[PDB]
């Protein structure tokens, strides 16, 4: 039953984006406010190499099956950095409690969203290609660096990229909900 | 005799995630400028562009139409002020269209009293999304808030309406006139301004 899955997918996605957003802010206000970290954030996202729609018209031009697989690849691709984000932060001596609680919730909710999406794929395209080809993140040594300025900016990009991708996923789900269930008459 | 002061890009906004506009202001304490030039590039590009439209957003503004606007891609932008004596550049401004979204106010706010049979009467509020937002494709998502108050009350009553375009308010004082406004935000972004007020007299026999 599509309508219940989508509703729940979009509740999760919007919640995840909201948390990524507040996490990035809180990290910024209390670690990077004073510096040019934003200028170092440019082009730094492990998913940028995927072919993603950048506007409503590209979104519309995109085959539905491919669009869904795209959301799946993006989410699969974030399992790994979210895991190390939580691990690294939790392992700190005096770890920022508001930042850590978001990261943990995002980590858990991302998994659940991926299940709802998997359920959606196998309902809407039941004879699908069963092939992972998501982009690899391999930024763990930079989170682990001892040069504190370099560390803070690896983190900054990670949170900056998480805020973007969580937004994007959320928006793409809304497009697909409207197209699949409502023929674009939401 | 003086070249221009250092100008500032102080505001960008997108009404609907399809276009956006930026505004700058002349620096104070420098010469009068006779020209401005806004240039930018986007993340992952090198290629430098000019503002594509200096007219549409009015004075000291750059407007990016649909063919120049995209989400999830930083714009790195700068404005220069020039006169015959010299020139001055703004700080670079980093902008993601994704985070400057603020819709215009909802439209056609209409209000009515409804007194049905042997069931509580209600105020029934109706409105429409701003024009030029695409809700139908799921590109855009809007949430709405209503406020209302009689003249001279110290506080507004606020009612969250989520994604609905109509709403029901039960407990109102019979005989009181209320001012009603509506506003809206994107699922992510900033609230619009409040719509203009409509006024409603709640009758005596309520
Ligand atoms: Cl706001
Ligand atoms: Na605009
Ligand atoms: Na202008
Ligand atoms: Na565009």
């Amino acid at each position: 039953m599509l309508r219940d899955l989508f509703d729940r997918a979009v509740v999760l996605s919007h919640y995840i984006h909201n948390l990524s957003s507040e996490m990035f802010s809180e990290f910024d206000k209390r670690y990077t406010h004073g510096r040019g970290f934003i200028t170092k954030a440019i082009n730094s996202c492990h998913t940028s190499s995927l072919a993603t729609p950048e506007d409503k018209e590209q979104a519309q031009q995109m085959n539905q099956k491919d669009f869904l697989s795209l959301i799946v690849s993006i989410l699969r691709s974030w399992n790994e950095p979210l895991y190390h984000l939580v691990t690294e932060v939790r392992g700190m001596q005096e770890a920022p409690e508001a930042i850590l609680s978001k990261a943990v919730e995002i980590e858990e909710q991302t998994k659940r969203l991926l299940e709802r999406m998997e359920l959606i794929v196998s309902q809407v395209h039941p004879e699908t290609k069963e092939n992972e080809i998501y982009p690899v993140w391999s930024g763990l040594p930079s989170l682990q660096m001892a040069d504190e300025e370099s560390r803070l900016s690896a983190y900054y990009n990670l949170l900056h990229c998480l805020r973007r991708d969580s937004h994007k996923i959320d928006n793409y789900l809304k497009l697909l909900k409207c197209r699949i269930i409502h023929n674009n008459n939401c | 005799m003086l070249p221009p002061g250092k100008p500032e890009i102080f505001k960008c906004r997108s009404p609907n995630k399809e276009t956006f506009t930026c505004w700058w202001r002349p620096g104070t304490d420098g010469g009068l400028p006779t020209n401005y030039s806004l240039t930018y590039h986007r993340e992952g590009e090198t290629l430098m562009h000019e503002c594509p439209d200096y007219i549409t957003g009015g004075p000291n503004s750059c407007h990016f139409g649909k063919q120049y606007t995209s989400m999830w891609r930083t714009y790195i932008m700068m404005v220069n002020a020039t006169n015959q004596m010299g020139s001055s550049f703004s700080d670079e401004l980093y902008v993601d269209v994704t985070y400057i979204v603020q819709p215009d106010p909802p439209l056609e706010l209409a209000v009515e009293v409804k007194q049905p049979e042997d069931r509580k009467p209600y105020l029934w509020i109706k409105w429409s999304p701003p024009t030029l937002i695409d809700l139908k494709t799921g590109w855009f998502t809007l949430l709405y808030e209503i406020r209302l108050k009689p003249e001279k009350a110290a506080e507004w009553e606020i009612h969250f309406a989520g994604q609905q375009t109509e709403f029901k308010i039960l407990s109102l004082h019979p005989g009181q006139k209320y001012l009603v406004q509506v506003r809206c935000k994107p699922d992510a972004g900033y609230w619009s301004a409040w719509s203009p007020a409509t006024f409603i007299q709640i009758p005596s026999d309520f």
